[PDB]
RNA sequence: GCUAAACCUAGCCCCAAACCCCACCUUACUACCAGACAACCUUAGCCAAACCAUUUACCCAAAUAAAGUAUAGGCGAUA
RNA sequence: GCUACCUAAGAACAGCUAAAAGAGCACACCCGUCUAUGUAGCAAAAUAGUGGGAAGAUUUAUAGGUAGAGGCGACAAACCUA
RNA sequence: CCUCCGCAUAAGCCUGCGUCAGAUACUGACAAUUAACAGCCCAAUAUCUACAAUCAACCAACAAGUCAUUAUUACCCUCACUGUCAACCCAACACAGGCAUGCUCAUAAGGAAAGGUUAAAAAAAGUAAAAGGAACUCGGCAAAUCUUACCCCGCCUGUUUACCAAAAACAUCACCUCUAGCAUCACCAGUAUUAGAGGCACCGCCUUCCUUAAAUAGGGAUGGCUCCACGAGGGUUCAGCUG
RNA sequence: UUAAUUUAUUAAUGCAAACAACCUGCAUUAAAAAUUUCGGUUGGGGCG
């Protein structure tokens, strides 16, 4: 079965005049009338060329011809890439080891009560309450409005922990950074193109949390496998692309370590927002192409088990839902499936609140739910501040 | 009337498409079937309805994960979101069809019957003689078009020479080349023949609209009659 | 309902009356966001001239002498700028008197006229 | 009906016919890490990081100057929030919007059914500062209420027509950023950001150089009595019921290289002739001229950094309730 | 009840009777020549 | 004695002779981007035949005459 | 540009009762049961009260389409500019 | 003293109660609506996009619900043009009609039922009424009150004769019959559990007395049946209520 | 409509024509239609 009904199709050209198929003579058309008439010969026109030139009415040549082609196809994952097999194809694809829950290390930053922010869980309400209620004067803020509100509120009260700990000063948080890291895996050359945003730089880079034995140890582990679905499906397969890698900033950029990459689902549609597997692949493979693309910069672009892993923690949030995430790229060797493997920290679907009543609802003339958050939740809110305060 | 068919798109897609509907008239915008208009908006899945239909720069017979058993708006049967390789398609999904499950489309017909298991598409030449079977090309390689509503299981009734012959569901037979692909087991969402419209508003919902005239010759509806014949005119009206 | 009274921008609905101008000339492009993008060389620049000591006027003093109408022709303009010319150099290759084969690869080209007023 | 008044306006003069709105009166003068982290700033919005689509001159103040902006608002916030507790507990808003309603003056209408008969002038101010801070505790005076100034405010013998402004009806809202139940309902300070078709390029070769200094002043005289006149009706003032205490907000407003520095000090909602016809309060605002950050900024490097526009940025996020 | 058949919209007027679509056709060419040999001021809607 | 009443050319009829700046097909009267759709094909019926069913004169390329003749025609109306 | 049906993309539907309803009462809105007035009228079909529906087979704005022996019709030979 | 009125947008209209001067909201002249609101867009080629909405979190589904972006290649100039008035439009009218949407829910907005008088008849609307309480009448129509019970028809919600018929008529779920083995313009981007047409009617089962005093009125002693519910349908009735 | 006249047109076949499809001509059968008519006497109608 063809798609694409004839009457749709592009209509064939009216036959060629019978005058055209005689050697001798020259057909008599309307070329020199400047305009059509019914009853001469239609011009065969030559091709014109001035045409797909102009700016505004420009053509670009074909994909083959265009400086950065290549016959080997690349398999490209941008911002707007949702894996079939979400966490399980991110893993493969980054050679990483999945460990569920974040590691001690950064969990017990914020078991001290003192690293606790005064009136922690009061100031956290009053940032939901805003987000989702008082943001504007509209009675039910969107999605689109409320996602990026609770992050950047989110990350101003961790940033008001620099009384504590003065390190916070040498952090950034710069937007619309875009970086761009390649890498192969069996014979397939791999691209991570993450735009994103909020990305969380600091002048120092995070301490590694798994140790050489651990590391060594990843070596037994094998990289789970799903058939018949490729590792490739859901990726971008192009030919035009470059290979070089790009860490998002000039050379001499002060905060050059990435940090923590904030990705938010703020779409309103839930079939334009990522599913949590989905997002949680996403954090994976932008944390590894940012781990990756310093990797590169720092150690030559060398494919070697790295002495010094690189660390990139992420979060992912929907507004609501949040998914912590720390990477250890601990080897740019990812062709082959055996050796050493990257380890990433994963606690999934940690949910700052359970819901959120904008109305008060009423039955009966007697209101049952009040207005604000419901089921609020500050462990999630300790495990944001923990990777926060990661590396200070 | 400045009417273009929505079914425009060239390229296979998984997402749905959004589709026109007609109201039962024709590009030049007269009334062609009647009881058609309205109902619920709905968008189009693009059925790949050639199970073995091997990857670019691939071949053989190969597998498809079933991501997920979906209903479809467009078919009394639902559908099956089915991934391969580095492809999706929509594929229409059989009974027992459950998220998670494999499938197998082969283009291979064995010396012996391969075991049928449902779901799975084989040439024809390869099912057992007994197998119910649905999705069934006409011509090799044409694409299914018989045996593809809710429910409906045709029966490979014999196998002879390339020739199989199939019973249709309406109990008709049919001779296609044994080359021809179909699936095993009976189309899903059984029971259809049992879900009840209980009110006229859900068929109105469904787009079927009470509609008169639906004839448009002189003197509208007119059955049959026997013109009798001249010896015979004598005894058509017989008094009492 | 009313056939007779001119179509103007005044009329239609908010399409019509966005779409339907009133005859000024165009000075730029839309671009995606129904952004205005005014191109300076579309814009008449108004090339007027210092009027400082000047002496012409607006009117002329009615003691000035009566004169017939002689409209310019082709053939004065050439027997006043170009016979001289041809005369000296044939009592002694046409651009060397002013002719030009050819109007394109100028600025103001005389046919088809590419300049205002 | 109601004129919708515009804090960033292309209008000449609109700073007086601003401060004839408001019954502001406008007073000129006022009532080493950081500078790092301030180049910091402008060098990554700038020259550091790597833009994948060209920069065009047409966005440039939104894909430049307001990330800049918003870099330093969060950075500086969060430095200075060791030298002002109360600065630490504030609510940061990006693009926020502030809406102020109000009623000065009234109008005879001039035809129609209605014609002949008295109406209220109303306007209406729809702002979306780039950056705001809200607090709990509300900031201190910068001068007493009932504080007589020589100064006069403007009169405007014109209807508000004759300066490009037009009347609309739609909702009337009165907001300082949040809803009323936020707690977080005094204004602190607000960060403008002129937008590129107010551009110091464009009003330079259109107007005068008086004009771009009147863009800034406007701004601040709109943006800062909206601001303030919502956080009173918050609090309960209104015309009829006129504030007892004043309402204090700071604001800076950038064209991403000049800066200039508003202090706004709103000690009348009494503003319909009713309630002005004896009403010898009037606010206030004192503003500073625009003074450019940097003169140049040449590949890494930042040409002619101006300390005193950090310092008076730092000043005002350093100002504290009591 | 009746006598307000004409709701009036002139982008409906204009597609249904102004001058392009007359000329869309032969007959309503021959439309706008038997206003035009008539001489009636207003040719087309 | 009111309302009125009256008027004569404005033109028209039939012959002859003679062959008679700019804007605008998009929503016309709209300065300024990818065309292609580009037209052709017996008139029918009213009516007469006292219905009606075959049939029933119609810009012809010299007026007259041949001649309403030869012919045609439900051999009839009529042509 | 009425009306009938359809197409595309919109919009409206208080409150109470009930609980995911071609649900109940009843606004807006749609209609037009009965009575009265009106009958060259306010009106070439209206008014007042009463009444039916009122989250649906609902109502409705916009643009488009189907044309006369044809269209359209939940068939009343209804409607297709009184 | 009055108003589901008013103010805005849309659509429509096109200067149609602004000023002045002549007339009796007319004629003529002069003036006026200033863009931020709104309209007027997009440089393409490819390739992408399964995951509704309903406070979207549980629960609840079926009728299955456009949301279109990204990579490369081009690109550098910048705010033009148009709508902006009114007491307004469609109904031949300064027409009690028609007229989408957002807000105000009785108005902060908008208006005036009485030209003056008299106080006849008849007429219209309204209010009150002794005693009685349907005796009126084709009929309790209308009005006033508030109930009861049962038949006939149609299963029900809907639809219809725009302008004398709203129904028992048409439709309708349900069922039956007939026709059709199939692709690129309807049916249908469908495939016998489908599609088209016709019929039928949801469903389910089996195969002389009473009423009044008087009662041409009412009720009861494949088909045959079964009226659950519903009805401005058509009959009858108790009680009450009433000019 | 089992009134009269047709089948131009479609749909089937058949025979020729072009070498199965497609198409032309001529027939036959249908479908869909088209055109046309409504004698006289007997209160009317039925049967006469
Ligand atoms: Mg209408
Ligand atoms: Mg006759
Ligand atoms: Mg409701
Ligand atoms: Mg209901
Ligand atoms: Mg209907
Ligand atoms: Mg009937
Ligand atoms: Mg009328
Ligand atoms: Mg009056
Ligand atoms: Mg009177
Ligand atoms: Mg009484
Ligand atoms: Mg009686
Ligand atoms: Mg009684
Ligand atoms: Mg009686
Ligand atoms: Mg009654
Ligand atoms: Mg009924
Ligand atoms: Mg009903
Ligand atoms: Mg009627
Ligand atoms: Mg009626
Ligand atoms: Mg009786």
């Amino acid at each position: 079965y063809e798609w694409g009904v004839r009457s749709t199709r592009k209509s064939e050209p009216p036959p060629l005049d019978r005058v055209y198929e005689i050697p001798g003579l020259e057909p008599i058309t309307f070329a020199g009338k400047m305009h059509f008439v019914p009853w001469l010969a239609r011009p065969i026109f030559p091709p014109w060329d001035r045409g797909y030139k102009d700016p505004r009415f420009y053509r670009s040549p074909p994909l083959h011809e265009h400086p950065l082609y290549k016959d080997q196809a690349c398999y490209i994952f941008h911002h707007r890439c949702r894996l079939l097999e979400g966490v399980k194809q991110a893993l493969w694809l980054t050679k990483t080891k999945l460990i569920e829950g974040l590691p001690e290390k950064v969990l017990s930053l914020v078991d001290d009560p003192r690293n606790h922010i005064e009136n922690q869980d009061e100031c956290v309400l009053n940032v939901i309450s805003h987000a989702r209620l008082w943001q504007t004067t509209e009675e039910i803020p969107k999605r689109e409005t409320y996602c990026p509100v609770i992050v950047d509120n989110l990350i101003q009260l961790c940033k008001s922990q620099i009384l504590k700990h003065p390190s916070l000063a040498r952090r950034i948080c710069v937007q619309n950074s875009t970086f761009s890291a390649t890498w192969n895996r069996e014979s397939l050359l791999l691209q991570v193109r993450g735009s994103g945003g909020a990305r969380l730089s600091t002048k120092d880079p995070l301490p590694t949390i798994a140790s050489r034995e651990e590391i060594e140890a990843t070596k037994n582990h094998v990289l789970e496998t799903f058939y018949p679905i490729s590792p490739i499906i859901d990726l971008h397969e192009c030919n035009i692309y470059d290979v070089k890698n790009d860490t998002g900033f000039q050379e001499g950029y002060p905060y050059p370590y990435p940090h923590t990459l904030y990705l938010l689902d703020k779409a309103n549609l839930r079939p334009h927002r990522l599913q949590p597997d989905q997002l949680r692949a996403k954090m994976i493979l932008f944390a590894f192409g940012s781990a990756l693309a310093q990797a590169r910069l720092l150690y030559g672009n060398d494919a070697k088990v790295l002495e010094q892993p690189v660390v990139v923690q992420s979060v992912g949030t929907d507004g609501r839902v949040f998914h912590f995430l720390v990477f250890q790229l601990n080897t740019t060797d990812l062709d082959c499936n055996e050796g050493v493997k990257n380890l990433a920290w994963v606690d999934s679907d940690q949910l700052l609140y359970q819901h959120f009543w904008c109305l008060p609802v009423i039955k009966k003339r007697v209101v049952v739910e009040p207005v604000g958050p419901v089921g609020f939740k500050p462990e999630t809110f300790r495990k944001f501040l923990a990777l926060y305060l990661h590396g200070a | 009337a400045n009417f273009v068919s929505w079914k425009s798109r060239t390229k296979y897609t998984i997402t749905p498409v959004k589709m026109r509907k007609s109201g039962g008239r024709d590009h030049t915008g007269r009334i062609r079937v009647h009881g058609i208009g309205g109902g619920h908006k709905q968008r189009y899945r693009m059925i790949d309805f050639l199970r073995f239909r091997p990857e670019e720069t691939k071949s053989g017979p190969f597998e498809e994960k079933v991501i997920q058993v979906r209903y479809d708006p467009c078919r009394s049967a639902d559908i099956a979101l089915v991934a391969g390789g580095s492809r999706k398609r929509w594929i229409i999904a059989t009974e027992n069809m459950q998220a998670g499950d494999t499938i197998l489309n082969s283009n291979h017909i064995g010396r012996m019957a391969v075991a049928a298991r449902e779901g799975d598409a084989h040439p024809l030449g390869a099912l057992p003689v007994g197998t119910l079977i649905n999705n069934v090309e006409s011509e090799p390689g044409r694409g299914a078009q018989y045996i593809r509503a809710a429910g409906t299981c045709g029966v490979l009734l014999r196998k002879v020479n390339g020739t199989a012959i199939i019973q249709l569901p309406s109990k008709r037979q049919m001779q296609v080349l044994e080359t021809c692909v179909a699936t095993v087991g009976r189309v899903s969402n059984v029971d259809h023949n049992k879900r009840v419209i209980g009110k006229a508003g859900r068929n109105r919902w469904l787009g079927k609209r009470p509609n008169s005239g639906r004839w448009h010759r002189k003197g509208g509806w007119a059955g049959r009659k026997i013109r009798p014949l001249p010896p015979m005119k004598s005894y058509v009206k017989l008094p009492s | 309902a009313d056939r007779m009274s001119k179509w103007t921008s005044k009329r239609g609905p908010r399409s019509f009356r966005g779409r339907k101008g009133r005859g000024a000339k165009g000075i730029g492009f839309l671009t995606s966001g129904w952004r205005f993008v005014q191109i300076k060389e579309m814009v008449p620049e108004f090339v007027v001239p210092d009027l400082t000591g000047f002496k012409l006027k607006p009117y002329v003093s009615y003691l000035a002498p009566e004169s017939e109408e002689t409209p310019l022709t082709a053939a004065q303009l050439f027997s006043e700028a170009v016979a001289p010319a041809i005369e000296k150099d044939f009592k002694d290759n046409l651009e060397k008197y002013g002719f030009e084969p050819t109007q394109e690869g100028k600025l103001f080209q005389l046919y088809p006229r590419n300049f205002l007023r | 009906m109601k004129y919708m008044v515009y804090p960033q306006t292309f209008a000449l003069n609109a700073d007086r016919w601003y401060q004839y709105f408001t019954k502001t009166v406008f007073l000129s003068g006022l009532p080493a890490a950081l500078r790092a982290v301030a180049c910091d700033c402008l060098l990554q919005e700038h020259f550091y990081l790597r833009r994948r689509r060209r920069v065009h001159r047409y966005e440039e103040s939104e894909v430049i100057s307001l990330p800049f902006l918003d870099q330093l608002v969060s950075t500086l916030v969060g430095l200075l929030s060791p030298h002002n507790p109360a600065l630490a507990a504030a609510a940061l808003d990006y693009r926020c919007p502030v809406h102020f309603y109000w009623v000065r003056g009234e109008e005879i209408i001039p035809r129609g059914h209605r014609r002949g008969r008295i109406d209220d002038l109303r306007y209406q101010i729809d702002d979306k500062p780039n950056n705001q801070i809200r607090i709990s505790k509300q900031l201190a005076e910068f001068v007493p209420l009932d504080y007589s100034v020589p100064i006069e405010i403007p009169t405007i013998k014109c209807k508000p027509d004759k300066l490009p402004l037009f009347k609309r009806q739609y909702e009337n809202h009165i907001f300082v950023g949040s809803k009323t139940a936020d707690p977080c309902c005094y204004g602190h300070t607000q960060f403008h950001l002129l937008p590129d078709k107010l551009r110091r390029e464009r009003l330079l070769r259109q107007n005068c150089a008086d004009q771009i200094e009147v863009v800034f002043r406007a701004n601040a005289i709109a943006s800062l009595f909206a601001w303030t006149g919502a956080q009173a009706m918050y609090q309960g003032f209104w015309s009829e019921a006129d504030v007892t205490r004043p309402f204090v907000s700071q604001a800076v407003i950038t064209d991403g290289k000049y800066f200039s520095f508003f202090c706004y000090q709103l000690n009348t909602l009494a503003l319909t002739t009713q309630a002005d016809q004896n009403n010898p309060r009037k606010n206030i605002c004192w503003g500073t001229q625009s003074k450019p950050l940097y003169e140049t900024i040449e590949d890494n490097d930042v040409k002619g950094f101006n300390d005193d526009v950090l310092l008076q940025i730092v000043h005002f996020l350093l100002n504290r309730p009591k | 009840a009746r006598g307000n058949e004409y709701q009036p919209s002139n982008i409906k007027r204009k597609n249904k009777h102004g001058w392009v679509r007359r000329l869309s056709t032969p007959a309503g060419v021959q439309v706008i020549l038997r206003r035009m040999l008539k001489g009636r001021k207003s040719l087309s809607h």
